[PDB]
């Protein structure tokens, strides 16, 4: 949840030309020039039987440009990004894992007729009504004290589309057409969404397979009707080089079927021993995946990239900073991961409110840096005790 | 229910009693049973801050320090200034694959034995001040704003009583339902610059002796799964209805898990899986190594044995050592919190002991120091006393190091 | 298939003072009394592990007066009427058929959730928007549809349109003056059966069967469920199995079985039979019925119809059937009725309705009656003459 | 384990307590619920002491007599006699053959019904008179040999004290291993005329209150079965039932197993119930029949006494039953009435007698309930000679309703 909620693309203008700074991607024109090769590929149907995998070391990017090539794709294309250690649980077998992976991924737009309560909003009438235009007709569209409060959170008046007896949302003021715009939603659900759906502290205290039948039936069923869309989405496998041969040969195996998603998986090791077996190979894949292999190869980054990620990243924290503080961030980033700079902003926001500032200052970062140690440091200073 | 608590691992850090920080941030040299260690504690209060903004979005904390430091002090601090019912589990991940039962199992209750419920039930109890006590059929005054009434107890409630050591002048509660006393306190009438309001010298109760009290229940779920006693998913759903009603409030607790380099790269992912949950309880760990290779991997070497996975999600918490001063100083309060009454140079003795060994040794040291001191008849420890226990009872590195000397 | 459709209640009241009309039904006053004093038997809960049985010749009211029982015993109480020889169908067996039947007679008063958001309209809103709602409590202008202010403006704007869930729309009067957004436990009397179908997986199943076991233990548990949890208020209600005489000795064993249970309906027979061959032995037993289940029965006897008692159940049946008749015509009718069963004095009225249309008329006169008692026969007479043939 | 009986079934003859006869053998007129049937009654009392000599090795009893004479009564009266909880399982054999299940699984439960397991058990209860009821944690004084004991108890206890009916000065057990408070009776210290030693006003309690009792369960077989639930099952709880009697807890105690319309069952279940009585653990099968030579039913041109076939008639000894006078059946209904509780007047009975005569003894029996619900209505007490003319003028009886039905054929 979160994390890097901000890029919508891959940003690389049009015919494989990045823009530096757009949807968020700030960098790597090589890897999004690649990715934007391998997007369109995927369109025109060339990539069956292919996979990519992302070669760099820590803090690149390599999640970001998977996830701006799945928004690429698509506004509702799944993206599910998993670690090669998530596979070997004890609750389910490797097999069991790698299947829900994939499941994650096949999403399904499925049409569903819906009564949004809409209307270009014309006066911000305040429980009570609100008067809302459309192409239909004007009238007073009554609402509740809670979806007021939400529409002038919204931009006010532009819109609002209010979905039947739920939010709204800003738009322009301009959402016309009828009053009742009983507009069929596509809904993406994944199969594995409506497998769960089939079978609160579960998780504190799987599926059998008849479910998973009736899943993939009614799925299909639906499909070939024309009331939902199968749309493969993109599948992440971080920590790729964590795999052992037998799930390398079950990836190999769902690579083969029609539904299967693209696959991305990210490494940073070279020349490993394949986790089964005893035999060295490239980022420990075995050479039968590696020869039908797109490798992607993203580049360390710079100062002034760092600096304009960390921008992106407080303005989606909330957060002030004074420009001292983001030349020290900066360099930080630059010594250490950039995902300890990124955890850095949290703790000096709440070291500035104790003191109860409003932008934080240079003394909050150090006093934080000071405060919490990152990965190098931390075992430097152990081992140096032992 | 009774209460499923390993009350020895905890029994060791009784003396604390919270963080001991102020409101603006930063930490006191000495306050609530917690002495030096001011930047790991200022990294706790803003844990717990986090903890308490709900802002802790599927992250840990990992508190890495030599053997000996107040690791598990610091997540007993935690725990406790979260709240003081606020459930503690601590656990050494070297028990997770015991030979029998399961992981999967025993991460299970380990996880349950640290989520909580504050079942807040309206009992009328006997909330009144003790005027007279009386044990006969036991009519015992409880004055309250009504007035003294002698209501007529049983002998085993004046028993119950007497095990809470309730005495003349003592605003008690006896919830009427269970027949069950519990001292809550004296009155404020004998309030003094010590006592004061609302707590052990609790002020004079407002109404009818016979009030309907909303007495909260500070119960984990685990105990509840050993008292009926799947059956697991069962108690659940029963939890859940409380919850649902509207007088079960959930409260997450804290999950301390020491030794966590020796941990099964698959017990990491059940963790990861179990933390990803919203009602999960902070999951705190705690090592020594540095960057010790994988359980479960034999090739990787992440720091502190951590998969890079979840160590991507944690929050390094670094505890530093203890100086001379301030190893005396915790012997001292952990011999006062034991009775123990030793003197100045047997504490500098002792924290030049523990200044080698650990502070555990030094700690394990009083208890058959006093033992000895009471033999030869004296009621304090002297320096010979603590010279002779030294001289009896060894530590595992200078044992291992005799051993290895005559090899 | 709209017989006894007149039946509500035994009309008797008073304690146990049948009137002669009451509430439709009219005459058999004896067996009308023996019907009250088995109802208060029911209400006080004292008839468990007994039955009752109306004997009488056919058509002398022993259906119409299960009919009342059933609605004397509450609006809504579930009634099963059916036929001893509807037991020996090739789909099922004795026991599927028989199972069935105490099902759908067996009531649950399901009091199903309705968040009933009613309210008088203020002002008709237009449309997916909200409408000006408006109660006692306060005015609280609420979400509405299309389709439905489509039905709102189709119904009486305004009178009131008390509103459910967003389907229905009562326009009685301005009624819907309670909480606008309030809440009500909807009597619905879902039988036994009726909760097998719905799980049942299958509209020409009846020409293209057997509910599988699995699904009854489901349900049960489910009514279970909801029974402890206090939504679920099971009803017994009311089964009449017509020609008793027809089932066979195998079957009387099974209804042992299923009436020495605490959800057991109260049951009643009706048979015109006297000493016959018990079916499924070589034995004479009163009314074709085992010694077992006769001991504890309750029997009535329903006596034969009087001329006048005739005319007035004729009079009701042709306000259902929209008739008007010459009086001359109602006697000639009657005295059908008599010489004849009742039942083909009915089936003369509707076809002799037409006759009087034929001839575009409004009032059926004798001539109509004597066209169609010539036109179709009773079963007597075809019988009668037919043998004829045959010697 | 729930006990599963036909309440209902039994509820009949409640106002039966056993056979009634007298230490030289001959039969009183009336005793222990029974009037008249002195030859039947004086012939039960003798098949008890065969039963207890051990000699009814194979052999049964047949019960011949009209419809309405006591037949069931009389074997109820047979279980009495051998004991209060002896097991007692009625049958009526047109309800072997039914449309599901199997005759061998029907006649199986039957027999199982009919077999009782006497499991003593010494168990700590709260042995002792009652001297106080304090309900509060219901301390409640119970004085014994060793004195009052002010025993703290549960408000779920004190409800099962409620159900019981239990007062002041009460002599009663409470299991304390399983929180159960059974009423023994009152105390001897209030014993009147009718109040005597060892019953409903049992004497005080010599020892501790906290007595180990060892208390015996009347379970018979099939209440395992069905407690411990498909099929086969039936072996191992057969199984488990030998280890218990092994063990020396459970004495085994053969009951009576009460087969009425005994002319309409199958040849082949005739065999069978044959088999099962040569076994020694076998229960007492008791016959009862109204017919008279009628054909055996599976053979179609054998004709037996009773339907039985040769063969077992040849070992069977058959009770006769005797028909009911007006007085009898006057006084017969009369003990029936007060059993449930109707104030009816002599006349009134004696309009009961005379129907009883016309129809059955069961008939007149049925009729009281509305007749007494009648009277309630108008707002009477007791039953007058009216409300049983007009409750007979309601309701029919079999042979009557058929006779009308054919008359107007
Ligand atoms: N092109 C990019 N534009 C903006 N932010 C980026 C970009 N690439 C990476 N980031 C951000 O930088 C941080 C570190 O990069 P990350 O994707 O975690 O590295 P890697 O996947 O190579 O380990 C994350 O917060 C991520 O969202
Ligand atoms: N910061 C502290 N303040 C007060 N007492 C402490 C502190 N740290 C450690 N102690 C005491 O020293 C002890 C030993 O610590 P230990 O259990 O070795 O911590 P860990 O093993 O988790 O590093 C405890 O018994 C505790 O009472
Ligand atoms: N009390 C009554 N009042 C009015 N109509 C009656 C009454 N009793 C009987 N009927 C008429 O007689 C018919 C009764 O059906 P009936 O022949 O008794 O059913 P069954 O098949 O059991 O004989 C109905 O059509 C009804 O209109
Ligand atoms: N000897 C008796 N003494 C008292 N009451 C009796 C006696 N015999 C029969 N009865 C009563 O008469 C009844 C009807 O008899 P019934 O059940 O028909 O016997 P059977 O088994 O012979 O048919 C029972 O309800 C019972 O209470």
């Amino acid at each position: 949840i979160g994390a890097h909620s901000h890029i919508r693309g891959l940003g690389l203008d049009d015919a494989l030309e990045p823009r530096q700074a757009s949807q968020g991607m700030v960098g790597q024109l090589a890897a999004r020039r690649a990715a934007g090769v391998v997007l369109e590929m995927i369109r025109e149907g060339k990539i069956a039987g292919r996979a990519v995998l992302i070669a760099g070391q820590p803090g690149t990017g390599k999640t970001a440009i998977a996830m701006g090539m799945a928004q690429a794709l698509g506004p509702d294309t799944p993206f599910t990004a998993i670690a090669g250690s998530e596979i070997f649980s004890l609750e389910m077998s490797k097999t069991e894992a790698l299947t829900q992976a994939f499941r994650r991924s096949i999403g399904v737009r499925i049409k569903e007729e819906t009564e949004i309560i809409e209307g270009e909003v014309v006066e911000i009438q305040i429980v009570g009504k609100l008067t809302l235009k459309t192409t239909e007709m004007e009238t007073i569209y009554d609402l509740g004290t809670k979806m007021i409060e939400s529409l002038t959170k919204d931009k006010v008046q532009a819109g609002d589309v209010i979905t039947i007896d739920k939010a709204t949302g800003k738009i322009s003021k301009c959402p016309d057409g009828e009053l009742q715009k009983r507009k069929e939603v596509v809904h993406t659900v994944s199969l594995h969404e409506i497998d769960v759906i089939n079978s609160f502290l579960a998780l504190f205290s799987e599926i059998k397979s008849e479910v998973r039948e009736q899943i993939n039936a009614k799925v299909a069923e639906w499909r070939e009707e024309g009331k939902a869309e199968i749309i493969p989405g993109v599948l992440f496998i971080d920590e790729v080089h964590m795999l052992d041969i037998e799930s390398f040969s079950f990836l190999n195996r769902a690579l083969e079927s029609d539904m299967a998603p693209v696959l991305i998986m990210a490494t940073n090791r070279g020349i490993t021993r394949i986790r089964g077996t005893s035999y060295q190979s490239p980022h420990g894949i075995p050479i039968d995946l590696l020869d039908r292999l797109l490798i992607v190869s993203t580049t360390p980054y710079s100062e002034k990239d760092t600096k304009q990620i960390l921008r992106i990243r407080c303005e989606e924290e909330d957060v002030e900073m004074s420009e001292d503080a983001y030349t020290v961030l900066t360099r930080i980033g630059l010594e250490t991961s950039l995902r300890y700079a990124i955890q850095l902003i949290t703790a000096a926001s709440l070291v500035c409110r104790k003191r109860k500032g409003t932008e934080v200052q240079v003394d909050d970062i150090k006093r934080v840096y000071s405060l919490f140690l990152d990965e190098s440091r931390s075992t430097q200073y152990m081992k140096e005790y032992q | 229910v009774k209460s499923t608590t390993k009350t020895q691992r905890i029994a060791s850090h009784s003396h604390v009693k919270g963080l001991g920080l102020d409101e603006s941030g930063l930490a006191k040299q000495a306050a609530s049973g917690l002495v030096g260690q001011e930047n790991a504690r200022e990294a706790c209060g803003v844990i717990v801050e986090l903890i308490k903004s709900k802002k802790m979005a599927g992250r840990a904390v990992l508190l890495a320090g030599p053997p000996g430091t107040g690791k598990t002090a610091l997540a007993l601090a935690i725990a406790q200034e979260l709240g003081s019912k606020v459930p503690f589990c601590p656990m050494v991940g070297s028990e997770v694959y015991s030979t029998e039962i399961k992981k999967t199992e025993v991460l299970m209750e380990n996880f349950r034995r640290a989520i909580g419920l504050r079942i807040k039930e309206t009992k009328e109890v006997y909330e009144g001040e003790v005027t007279e006590l009386t044990p006969c059929h036991v009519i015992i005054g409880l004055k309250t704003a009504k007035g003294t009434k002698q209501l007529k107890l049983d002998p085993s409630i004046f028993e119950s009583l007497q095990k809470e050591r309730v005495e003349a002048g003592d605003v008690i509660y006896i919830e009427a339902n269970s027949g069950a006393v519990k001292r809550q306190g004296r009155c404020d009438t004998y309030a003094t610059e010590f006592d004061l309001e609302a707590e052990e010298y609790v002020p004079l109760p407002k109404g009818d002796v016979h009030k309907k009290k909303e007495i909260i229940q500070d119960v984990t779920l685990h105990d509840l799964d050993v008292a009926n006693a799947k059956l697991r998913g069962e108690i659940n759903k029963v939890v859940n209805k409380y919850i649902d009603q509207g007088i079960a409030e959930l409260v997450p607790g804290v999950l301390f898990v020491d030794e966590v380099h020796m941990l099964d790269i698959e017990c990491f992912t059940y963790l990861h899986r179990a933390l990803e949950s919203s009602i999960a309880p902070i999951v705190i760990f705690a090592s020594n190594r540095g960057n010790c290779v994988i359980r479960g991997t034999e090739d990787i070497t992440s720091p502190h044995g951590i998969p890079l996975d979840l160590l991507d999600r944690v929050m390094i918490i670094r505890t530093m050592l203890y100086t001379p001063q301030e190893m005396k100083q915790i012997i001292k309060i952990r011999a006062q919190t034991e009775g123990i009454n030793i003197s100045e140079e047997a504490l500098n003795h002792l924290g030049e002991i523990g200044t080698k060994t650990t502070l555990r040794y030094s700690v394990q040291l009083l208890t058959p120091a006093n033992l000895l001191a009471k033999i030869n008849g004296k009621d304090s420890i002297e320096k010979e006393h603590v010279e002779e226990i030294s001289e009896l009872f060894y530590d595992a590195k200078s044992s291992a190091k005799i051993l290895a000397d005559q090899q």
